C-alpha cells in the first residue's frame, strides 16, 4: 500500500524543475541544531562546527490523499524529488557523513510538506580581529544560501526555534569560551542576482586563564628581579651585569611564546605590548647600570640608582594601570 | 542450481525504501560490538580512534526462503537493495568503512528470514575532555549511536546480550600511549530531539592518564630547580656573585622547563594542574633570588671570613630562610598532591 | 507543466559530443571570477589556495525556448547533459567543487539560448616564488585558465565586463601580505600545432613588514645596541665584561634558533639571514674586543699601547658602523 | 588471430555467477598469495603504524574460467575484475588503504589455460602494530601484516604463501630514514573459533633502530656536560663565583639538552630508556653542584665553629658512580 | 555534422575494450611523450616530490579506423573510457592525481589510419629514497619510473615518441625547488624481472644537487665563531677564573643551541650526517677549551693579576702558550680535512 503511495508520486515528475518554478518563490523554513562548536584555528581564521540541518518547504507534486498522513523515510529518496541548493558560503571545507548509511532523513507529508535533514560538519572561514589578544572576543559567522536561486526563487526563513546547541560542555572550545548566538537575515547582491541569505553568529571570548600563569606573571616576575640591582651596591659589577643580562635572556626566552598559536599579524596584539614593554623595562635596566658605573668610575650623576628605585616601580605600575584598564574596561 | 534460483527470488516485490514490517510493528535491531583495537586518543583534537566489527541482526520476514540450505550469504551488491538500519554514531566526526580489497561487509539472511549484518568500521569519535587535572586526569570517552531516521516508534535498538557482555574488547589490542582502559560502561536510553525521540546506544570507555613519564619530565626538574635556588641560602653573604648567579640561573632553568611543560600540554586557555605546580615553583624560584637581595642589603664588609679583625655574622635572613622555604615547598607539596592524586 | 515539456523538448536530441556552432565559428566564451577568500600563501611548497565563485558565458541556439519570459535556473545534475567548455587551470596544483549540501554548480538557461554555468572551487594554484628579499619581498602570483583540446578555431576566452570581470580582491583581507593590485590578461598562445586562447588573473602580494620588525629586527637591534655597553665598563672587570659578551652571544643565538623554528623552511640565503648574521658578528667582535683589550694589559703590560684607547676607538667606531650596516642594508632591500 | 579470443573470453562470461566461488559444493578453493613490497615508509611511533606498498596477488584456479585452444596467458583489462569472483581479503590491522589509480586503477587480472586466475593489486596500506618503546633508542620492533577472509572460513577458502617462504619479495631493498629490517617471516595458520577455523596469512618484519644519530646528538653531550660539572672538584673552594656559575650553567644546559629533545623526538608520554638517561645525567650535574654547597658551608658556616678532603673525594667519587651508572644502564638495555 | 556524428556512433561496433590492439597477432607498441609543467618541491622528509606533468600516450588500434572529411577526431571522455587504453602506471609514484577541473584534463584524439594520441595532465607524487649522510653537501638523482602494469614486454612494449634525450623535455620555469637546482635529467629505458613476467620501464633520473649557502650562514659559520670563542679565551689573564669560567661554560651551552637547531633542519634520520660530525667536533673542540682552563687553574699560585703600575705575579701558563697555537691550528688541520672530504667529490 505505502509502495503504491511512493511509485505515484515521482510518476511524471521532474526532480530538475524548483516547485511552483513560475508561479512563487519557494518558501524554505530551516532549522539547524549545533551538536558541537570545534576547535577555532586562528592561524587559519577557521572554525569547525557539526550541526543537523533541516529544511521546510512544501512541493505540491508529492501531495498524497490516503489514510497515512506522513512517509517517514530513509536517504535513497533523496535523489529523486527536488532538493534546495543550499550551501555555505563561508565554509572553506564541509562533508555530509556516511556512516554506517548516508545520515540523512526524508519525510513527506499528505499536503505535499517536505522535512529534509542531513548531518553536515563544516569548517567555516572566521576573520579574527587578533587586537586586544588574548583579551578578545569574535563573532564568527555562519552564512548559507541557495547556490543557483535568486530571492525570486528561492526564499528562506527561520522557524520558531531556529538554532538549538546542545549542553555545551561536550564542545571542543579549547581557547575560547561561547558566550551567545544570533540570527539575522539579509539579501546579498552578486552578477547572477539578489540571494537570501541566512547568517548565524556565535560569539566567542578567548579565556585568559593560561596567558596570566603563563606569560603575564613570569614578565611581571623577570621586570622586579632586574630592579634588584638598584639595591646591590654599584661596586659588584660581576653581580649587577650578570643579573642584568641574564633577566634579558631570560626575557628573550618568554618572549618567544608571545605570538604562537596566532598568525603572523603585523599589528600589535595586546600580549605583544606588554611582552615588548617588559622587555624594554629589564633592557633599561641593564643601561641604567651601565650609565652609572662610566659615570661613576670611568669619569644628580651619582644618585641615578636612589632614583631608579623608585621610578622604575611607579612607571611599571602606571603603565600597568594604563594597559589593564584600557583593554578590559575601556 | 538451487542457490542460484532463491537468490533471483529473494528480492522480488521487495521494497527496499520501506522498513520491515511498517504499519505493524516496531522494527528491532540487535546490536554487537567487537572492539578489536581501541585505537590512539589525541588530546589536540579531542578525539580516540577505534576499530569494531560492527555487527546488527534483525529480521526482515519478506527475506524468508524455503530451499535445502539454511543461511544465504548476500554479495555487496545484492546487500545494497536490501534494507538496512541508519545506524550512525552520535559523536562520531569521520569514520572509515573499510573497502580493503572489497567492501568489509557481509549480509547473511537465515532461513527464517533473519538478517545478519556485519561491518569493520575505524570510528573517529570525539571525547569531550575537561583537563583541569592534568596530568593527573581521568576521562571517560563516550560511543553513542543509533538511528538517523527513524525514531523510537519505528526502529529499537538492544543490546543482543547483556549490555556489559555485548561490547567485546580485544585483550591484545589497547594501543594507548598515555592512557589506561580501566573498563567500559554499556547502558542504553532514549533522547529528545524536534524530529521525535530516538533509540541511543551509548558505551563508555574509562581512560586513566599515565603519570610516570610528567614526574621524571616536569615534576622532578621542576622540584630540583626548587631545592637548587634554596641551596643558595647556604652560600656566605658576602659571596655577591656567586649567589646572584645562583638565583637568576634558576629562573631561567624555571622558565624554560616552564615552556617545555606547556608546549606538551594541548592547547588549553585555562590552568591545568600542572600549570599550577610550576606557577608555585615560579614563585619560590623568584622569592629565594629577592631573599637574598635583602641578605645583601643588610651586608656590612666585603670581604668573607679566612682560614684564621671583624667579619660578618651569619645573616638571620639567611638562617631563618634555611627552614621557612623548604617547610613551606614541602608543605605545599602535601597540599598539591593530596588534592590531585586522592580523587 | 508548460515548462516541463519545453525543457524536455530542449534536452531530446541534444548532443552533448559537439560544441555549439559545431559546424561554424568558435563559440565565444565569456568568464566572471568573484573571489571569495585566498588564503594559505605558501612559501615552502610556492602555492597558494583561493575559493571562488567561476562563471562561464557562451551561447548554444539549440538551448533556446519561446513563450516563457523567465530565465530557467535548473538542478545543477542537469549540467551533466549539457556540453561545457573543457576549461582547466594550468597551475592548478589540487582543486574541488564544494558539494555541500549539494555540488556547488549552477545552470541557468536563458531565452535566445545563452547557458550560465557556475561553480564554486577552492583551487591551490602554483607560483614561483622569489623570496631573496623575504622579508621584505613582492610576489606576484597568477591564474591561467585555458581549454584543453579546443583551438582558437572553435573556442574563444574573454573577460565579461573587461576590468570588472574579477570582483572581490579588495575585501580579501590576509594576515601577512596586501594585494597591492591585479590584472586581467587575455592572449592567445600561438603554436605550431594552433593557436589556444588563455586568461590570465595576477596579483602582487606584497608582505607586510611590521610583524618581522617586532619579531626579528627590533630583539637583535636591542641586543647588539647591549654589546656595547661593555665598552663603557672598566677593563678590570673581567668577569663583569666576560659575561655581558658571552650572554649577549648566547642572546642572539637564542634569537636565530627561535626564528629558524617558527619562520617558513626556505633553505637559502634571504634578506633577513643576512641582518641576523651581521648582528651575530657584530656581537662577535665586542666580545672579541676586550680580549684585544685584556691581553694588550695582561699579556703585553709587563714586557712593554693604550688600554683605554681602544676602548674609546670601540665606543664610536661600533655604533657608526652598525649604522652603517643598517644604512646599506635598508637602502639595499628599500 | 583475435576473432578467437574475442569469442572466448565473451564464451568464458556469458553463463558465469559472480556470487558463487569456484567449487561452490565441493572443496574450498586454495587461494596462493605473493607481495613484492615497493616501499615502507612513515614507520610512525606516535601514531603506532607504519605505511607500505606492495604488489598483492592471489592465485586460485577456477574451472569455468578455464579456455583450450589458445597457447597464451590472456591478459584482460582491468575492469574485467569487476565481472569475475574474487577473494574477500582484507587486513586486520589495516588502518586505511587504498589502490592506486593512476593512470587507471592499478589492479591486473591474468587467465591461463587450465583456469589459473592471477589478480594482482598494487596497495598502499597503513598498518597498525603495537611498539614496545619502554627500551627506546635501544629497541628493536616487531610490526606484522594479517591476511584473512572476512566471511569465508578455512572449509571455504584455503590461504598458502605461493611458492613458499620466497612468496615476499623486496624486503632486501626496503630502505627506512631510521631502522634497519632485520629479517622477515611468513607465518600461514587457522584462527581456530567456535563457529569454525578462519585461513590466515601473517608477513612479519623485525626492525632495528638505528642508534648513529642518538649517540652524537644525546649521549655523547649528555656525558661531556656530566664530566664538566666535574671541573669544579679541582677549583679553589673559595672561588665563588667560579665554581657556583660552572654548576648551575651545566644543570641549565642539561635542562636545555633535555627539553629540546622532548621537542624534537616523538611524543611517547611513558618513561623510555632516553628518559633515564638524561636524568641520570642531571642528577649528578645537580649533585655536583651541591656538592659545593656542603664545602661551601663547612668552610664559612662550620669554619670558626677540612673541605680539603671533601673536593678530593668528590674527584674519585663521581668518575667513579657515573662510570658504575654507565655499566649498568648499557648492560640492563644492551 | 550528421557525417562526424555517424563516425562517432559506428566506430564501438562489435569493439571489445577488454582485448589490447593486435591481441594474438603482435605487439603493442606506445610511444611515450614527456612534458613536465613542472618539477615540485622536494619533501627530504618524505623522501618524496611532485611533478606535473602532460603525459602522451601513441599507439595503433586497426579497430578504429573511419573514412570521412576530416583526418582526425576527437573523442569525449565518456567514449574514452569505451576504448582499451594502456595501463601505465608509475612504478615509484606514492599517490598520483589525475586532475578533472573543472572537465577531465584528458584528450584522446583517433586518427583515420587508427593511430591514437593520448594526453593526460598528471600531478604525480613520487618517491625519491635518498643517501643524506653527505648532508648538506649531498647530490640526488630523483628517478620517475613507469609501465604497463598488466601486460608484459611479450604484449605491450613503450617507446620514447622521440630521442629519449629529447622526448622528457622540462618548462623554462619548471623548478619549483628551494633547496635544491636542478642540473638536468637523464632518459633511459630498461626490462624488469618480476614475479609475474618481464616489464618493460621507462626510466628518468632527475639530478639535483643541494644548495649550501643556506647551510653556511646558519649552521657553519655560528659553530665555527663559537668554536674561535672558546679559544678566545686562550688570551686572558690566568687569574680571572669568573671570566674564564664563564667563557668555557655559556660557550658550551651556545654550541648546544646550535647543535639542536642545525639537527631540527635535516629531516629526523637515525644515522649520522657531515653536519653531526662537523658539529661533533665543533662540540669537542669548545669542551677541550674548558679542560684546558681547568688544567691551568689548577697551576695557579696567586689570587691577584698583574698590576699596571708594576711583589711576585704568575708566569703566562705554557698551557695557555701552547693552547694559542694548537688549538687554532688542530681547528684549521679539521676544517681542511673536512671541506675536502665532501666538496671534492
Ligand atoms: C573529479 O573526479 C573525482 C573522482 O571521480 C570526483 O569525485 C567524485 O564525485 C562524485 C560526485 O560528487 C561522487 O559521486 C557521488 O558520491 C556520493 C557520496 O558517496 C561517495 O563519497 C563519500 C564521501 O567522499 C568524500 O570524499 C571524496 C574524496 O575522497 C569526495 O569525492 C566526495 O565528494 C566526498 O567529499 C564516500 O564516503 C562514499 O563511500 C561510501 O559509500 C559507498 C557507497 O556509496 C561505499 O561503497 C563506500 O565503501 C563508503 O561506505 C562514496 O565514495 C554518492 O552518494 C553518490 O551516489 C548517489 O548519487 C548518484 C548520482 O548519479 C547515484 O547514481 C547513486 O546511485 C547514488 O544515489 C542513490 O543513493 C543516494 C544515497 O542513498 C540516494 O539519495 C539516491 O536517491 C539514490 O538512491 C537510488 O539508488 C539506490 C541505488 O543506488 C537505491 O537503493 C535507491 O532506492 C534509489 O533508487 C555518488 O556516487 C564520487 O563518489 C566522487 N569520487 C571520489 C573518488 O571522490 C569529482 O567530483 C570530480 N570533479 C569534477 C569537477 O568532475
Ligand atoms: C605577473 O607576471 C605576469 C607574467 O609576466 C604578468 O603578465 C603579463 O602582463 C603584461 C602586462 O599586462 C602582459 O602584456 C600585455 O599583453 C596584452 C595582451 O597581448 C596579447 O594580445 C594582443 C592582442 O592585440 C597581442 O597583440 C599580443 O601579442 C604581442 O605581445 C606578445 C607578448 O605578450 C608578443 O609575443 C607578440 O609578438 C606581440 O608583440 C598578445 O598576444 C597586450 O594587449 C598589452 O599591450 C599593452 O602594452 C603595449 C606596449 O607596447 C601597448 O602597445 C598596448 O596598447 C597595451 O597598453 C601588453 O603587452 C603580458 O602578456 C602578461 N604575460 C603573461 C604570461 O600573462 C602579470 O601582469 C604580472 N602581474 C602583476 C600584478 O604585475
Ligand atoms: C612478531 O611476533 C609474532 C607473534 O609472536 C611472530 O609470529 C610467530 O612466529 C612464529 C615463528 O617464529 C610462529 O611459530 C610457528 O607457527 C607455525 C604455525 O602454527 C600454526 O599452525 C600449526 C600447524 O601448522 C599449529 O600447530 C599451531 O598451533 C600452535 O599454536 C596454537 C595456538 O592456539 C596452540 O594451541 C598449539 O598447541 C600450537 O602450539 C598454529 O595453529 C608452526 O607451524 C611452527 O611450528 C614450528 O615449530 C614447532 C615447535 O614449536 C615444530 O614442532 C614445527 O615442526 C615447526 O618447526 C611455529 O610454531 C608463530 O605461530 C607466530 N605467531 C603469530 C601470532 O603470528 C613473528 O615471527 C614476529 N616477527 C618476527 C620478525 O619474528
Ligand atoms: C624574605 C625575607 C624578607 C625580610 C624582610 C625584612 C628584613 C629585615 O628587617 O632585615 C633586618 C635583619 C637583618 O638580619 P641579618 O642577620 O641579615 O643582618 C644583621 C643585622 O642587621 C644586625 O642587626 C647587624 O648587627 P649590628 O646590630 O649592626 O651590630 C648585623 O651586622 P654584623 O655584626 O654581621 O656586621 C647584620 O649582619 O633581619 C631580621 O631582623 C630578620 C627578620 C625575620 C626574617 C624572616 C624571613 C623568612
Ligand atoms: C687539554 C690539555 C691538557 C694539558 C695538561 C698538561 C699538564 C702539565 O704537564 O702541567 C705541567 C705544566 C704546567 O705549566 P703552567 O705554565 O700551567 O704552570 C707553571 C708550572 O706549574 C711551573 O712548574 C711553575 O713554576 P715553579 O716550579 O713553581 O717555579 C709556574 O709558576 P709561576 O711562574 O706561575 O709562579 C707555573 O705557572 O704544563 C706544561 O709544562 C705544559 C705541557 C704541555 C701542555 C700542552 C697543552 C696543549
Ligand atoms: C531568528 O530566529 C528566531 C527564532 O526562530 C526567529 O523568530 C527570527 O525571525 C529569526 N531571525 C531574526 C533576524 O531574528
Ligand atoms: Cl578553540
Ligand atoms: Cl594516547
Ligand atoms: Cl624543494
Amino acid at each position: 500500500d505505502v509502495t503504491v503511495i511512493l511509485n505515484n508520486l515521482l510518476e511524471g515528475y521532474d526532480n530538475k524543475l524548483r516547485p511552483d518554478i513560475g508561479v512563487k518563490p519557494t518558501l524554505i523554513h530551516t532549522d539547524m541544531y549545533v551538536n558541537s562548536i570545534g576547535p577555532v584555528n586562528a592561524i587559519n581564521m577557521e572554525y569547525t562546527i557539526d550541526i543537523f540541518f533541516a529544511q521546510t518547504w512544501y512541493d505540491r507534486r508529492l501531495k498524497f490523499n490516503s489514510t497515512i498522513k506522513v512517509l517517514r523515510l530513509n536517504s535513497n529518496m533523496v535523489g529523486k524529488i527536488w532538493i534546495p541548493d543550499t550551501f555555505f558560503r563561508n565554509s572553506k571545507k564541509a562533508d555530509a557523513h556516511w556512516i554506517t548509511t548516508p545520515n540523512r532523513m526524508l519525510r513527506i507529508w499528505n499536503d505535499g510538506r517536505v522535512l529534509y535533514t542531513l548531518r553536515l560538519t563544516i569548517d567555516a572561514e572566521c576573520q579574527l580581529q587578533l587586537h586586544n589578544f588574548p583579551m578578545d572576543e569574535h563573532s564568527c559567522p555562519l552564512e548559507f544560501s541557495s547556490y543557483g536561486y535568486p530571492r525570486e526563487e528561492i526564499v528562506y526563513q527561520w522557524k520558531r526555534s531556529s538554532v538549538e546547541v546542545g549542553d555545551t560542555r561536550s564542545w571542543r572550545l579549547y581557547q575560547f569560551s561561547f558566550v551567545g548566538l544570533r540570527n539575522t537575515t539579509e539579501v546579498v547582491k552578486t552578477t547572477s542576482g539578489d540571494y537570501v541569505v541566512m547568517s548565524v553568529y556565535f560569539d566567542l571570548s578567548r579565556r585568559m586563564g593560561y596567558f596570566t600563569i603563563q606569560t603575564y606573571i613570569p614578565c611581571t616576575l623577570i621586570v622586579v628581579l632586574s630592579w634588584v640591582s638598584f639595591w646591590i651596591n654599584k661596586d659588584a659589577v660581576p653581580a649587577r651585569t650578570s643579573l642584568g643580562i641574564t633577566t634579558v635572556l631570560t626575557m628573550t626566552t618568554l618572549s618567544t611564546i608571545a605570538r604562537k598559536s596566532l598568525p603572523k599579524v603585523s599589528y600589535v596584539t595586546a600580549m605583544d605590548l606588554f611582552v615588548s614593554v617588559c622587555f624594554i623595562f629589564v633592557f633599561s635596566a641593564l643601561v641604567e647600570y651601565g650609565t652609572l658605573h662610566y659615570f661613576v668610575s670611568n669619569r644628580r650623576i651619582a644618585k641615578m640608582d636612589s632614583y631608579a628605585r623608585i621610578f622604575f616601580p611607579t612607571a611599571f605600575c602606571l603603565f600597568n594601570l594604563v594597559y589593564w584598564v584600557s583593554y578590559l574596561y575601556l | 542450481t538451487v542457490f542460484t534460483r532463491i537468490l533471483d527470488r529473494l528480492l522480488d516485490g521487495y521494497d527496499n525504501r520501506l522498513r520491515p514490517g511498517l504499519g505493524e510493528r516496531v522494527t528491532e535491531v540487535k546490536t554487537d560490538i567487537f572492539v578489536t583495537s581501541f585505537g590512539p586518543v589525541s588530546d589536540h583534537d579531542m578525539e580516540y580512534t577505534i576499530d569494531v566489527f560492527f555487527r546488527q541482526s534483525w529480521k526482515d520476514e519478506r527475506l524468508k526462503f524455503k530451499g535445502p540450505m539454511t543461511v544465504l550469504r548476500l554479495n555487496n551488491l545484492m546487500a545494497s537493495k536490501i534494507w538496512t538500519p541508519d545506524t550512525f554514531f552520535h559523536n562520531g566526526k569521520k569514520s572509515v568503512a573499510h573497502n580493503m580489497t572489497m567492501p568489509n561487509k557481509l549480509l547473511r539472511i537465515t532461513e527464517d528470514g533473519t538478517l545478519l549484518y556485519t561491518m569493520r568500521l575505524t570510528v573517529r569519535a570525539e571525547c569531550p575532555m575537561h583537563l583541569e587535572d592534568f596530568p593527573m586526569d581521568a576521562h571517560a570517552c563516550p560511543l553513542k549511536f543509533g538511528s538517523y531516521a527513524y525514531t523510537r516508534a519505528e526502529v529499537v535498538y538492544e543490546w543482543t546480550r547483556e549490555p556489559a557482555r555485548s561490547v567485546v574488547v580485544a585483550e591484545d589490542g589497547s594501543r594507548l600511549n598515555q592512557y589506561d582502559l580501566l573498563g567500559q560502561t554499556v547502558d542504553s536510553g532514549i533522547v529528545q530531539s524536534s524530529t521525535g525521540e530516538y533509540v541511543v546506544m551509548t558505551t563508555h570507555f574509562h581512560l586513566k592518564r599515565k603519570i610516570g613519564y610528567f614526574v621524571i619530565q616536569t615534576y622532578l626538574p621542576c622540584i630540583m630547580t626548587v631545592i637548587l635556588s634554596q641551596v643558595s641560602f647556604w652560600l656566605n653573604r658576602e659571596s655577591v656573585p656567586a649567589r646572584t648567579v645562583f638565583g637568576v640561573t634558576t629562573v631561567l632553568t624555571m622558565t624554560t622547563l616552564s615552556i617545555s611543560a606547556r608546549n606538551s600540554l594541548p592547547k588549553v586557555a585555562y590552568a591545568t594542574a600542572m600549570d599550577w605546580f610550576i606557577a608555585v615553583c615560579y614563585a619560590f624560584v623568584f622569592s629565594a633570588l629577592i631573599e637574598f637581595a635583602t641578605v645583601n642589603y643588610f651586608t656590612k664588609r666585603g670581604y668573607a671570613w679566612d682560614g684564621k679583625k671583624t667579619f660578618n655574622s651569619v645573616s638571620k635572613i639567611d638562617r631563618l630562610s634555611r627552614i621557612a622555604f623548604p617547610l613551606l615547598f614541602g608543605i605545599f607539596n602535601l597540599v598539591y598532591w593530596a588534592t590531585y592524586l586522592n580523587r | 507543466s508548460f515548462v516541463k515539456e519545453t525543457v524536455d523538448k530542449l534536452l531530446k536530441g541534444y548532443d552533448i559530443r559537439l560544441r555549439p556552432d559545431f559546424g561554424g565559428p568558435p563559440v565565444c566564451v565569456g568568464m566572471n571570477i568573484d573571489i571569495a577568500s585566498i588564503d594559505m600563501v605558501s612559501e615552502v611548497n610556492m602555492d597558494y589556495t583561493l575559493t571562488m565563485y567561476f562563471q562561464q558565458y557562451w551561447r548554444d541556439k539549440r538551448l533556446a525556448y519561446s513563450g516563457i519570459p523567465l530565465n530557467l535556473t535548473l538542478d545543477n545534475r542537469v549540467a551533466d547533459q549539457l556540453w561545457v567548455p573543457d576549461t582547466y587551470f594550468l597551475n592548478d596544483k589540487k582543486s574541488f567543487v564544494h558539494g555541500v549540501t549539494v555540488k556547488n554548480r549552477m545552470i541557468r538557461l536563458h531565452p535566445d539560448g545563452t547557458v550560465l554555468y557556475g561553480l564554486r572551487i577552492t583551487t591551490t594554484a602554483a607560483c614561483m616564488m622569489d623570496l631573496r628579499r623575504y622579508p621584505l619581498d613582492e610576489q606576484n602570483c597568477t591564474l591561467e585558465i585555458e581549454s584543453y583540446g579546443y583551438t582558437t578555431d572553435d573556442i574563444e576566452f574573454y573577460w565579461r565586463g573587461g576590468d570588472k570581470a574579477v570582483t572581490g580582491v579588495e575585501r580579501i583581507e590576509l594576515p601577512q601580505f596586501s594585494i597591492v593590485e591585479h590584472r586581467l590578461v587575455s592572449r592567445n598562445v600561438v603554436f605550431a600545432t594552433g593557436a589556444y586562447p588563455r586568461l590570465s588573473l595576477s596579483f602582487r602580494l606584497k608582505r607586510n613588514i611590521g610583524y618581522f620588525i617586532l619579531q626579528t629586527y627590533m630583539p637583535s637591534i636591542l641586543i647588539t645596541i647591549l654589546s656595547w655597553v661593555s665598552f663603557w665598563i672598566n677593563y678590570d672587570a673581567s668577569a663583569a665584561r666576560v659575561a655581558l659578551g658571552i650572554t649577549t652571544v648566547l642572546t642572539m643565538t637564542t634569537i636565530n634558533t627561535h626564528l629558524r623554528e617558527t619562520l617558513p623552511k626556505i633553505p637559502y640565503v634571504k634578506a633577513i639571514d643576512m641582518y641576523l648574521m651581521g648582528c651575530f658578528v657584530f656581537v662577535f667582535l665586542a666580545l672579541l674586543e676586550y680580549a684585544f683589550v685584556n691581553y694588550i694589559f695582561f699579556g703585553r703590560g709587563p714586557q712593554r699601547t693604550d688600554v683605554n684607547a681602544i676602548d674609546r676607538w670601540s665606543r664610536i667606531v661600533f655604533p657608526f658602523t652598525f649604522s652603517l650596516f643598517n644604512l646599506v642594508y635598508w637602502l639595499y632591500y628599500v
